[PDB]
């Protein structure tokens, strides 16, 4: 989408696995601003906003 | 802006009471191994304060 209409997907009910998202080496920017990017795999959320 | 004062941005473990660590090898932030080499999820250590 365009970002003046930046499509929210509300990820919810599931079980996430940030490892695979966090080794890809396609991504050229990862930065976190309020949680650790080592700790995703561990920590509990209620939802996600992506 | 008085860069002069850094601190340990990334480190492997916890330190114990009263321990220092003045070691600059460079720290492993992804699955990719970094050989002492900046890169993808390789960065330096020690970041100053602005």
């Amino acid at each position: 989408a365009s970002v003046y209409a930046w499509n929210r997907k509300r990820i919810s009910n599931c079980v996430a696995d940030y490892s695979v998202l966090y080794n890809s080496a396609s991504f050229s920017t990862f930065k976190c601003y309020g949680v650790s990017p080592t700790k995703l795999n561990d920590l509990c959320f209620t939802n996600v906003y992506a | 802006g008085n860069y002069n004062y850094l601190y340990r941005l990334f480190r492997k473990s916890n330190l114990k009471p009263f321990e220092r660590d003045i070691s600059t090898e460079i720290y492993q932030a992804g699955s990719t191994p970094c050989n002492g080499v900046k890169g993808f999820n390789c960065y330096f250590p020690l970041q100053s304060y602005g």
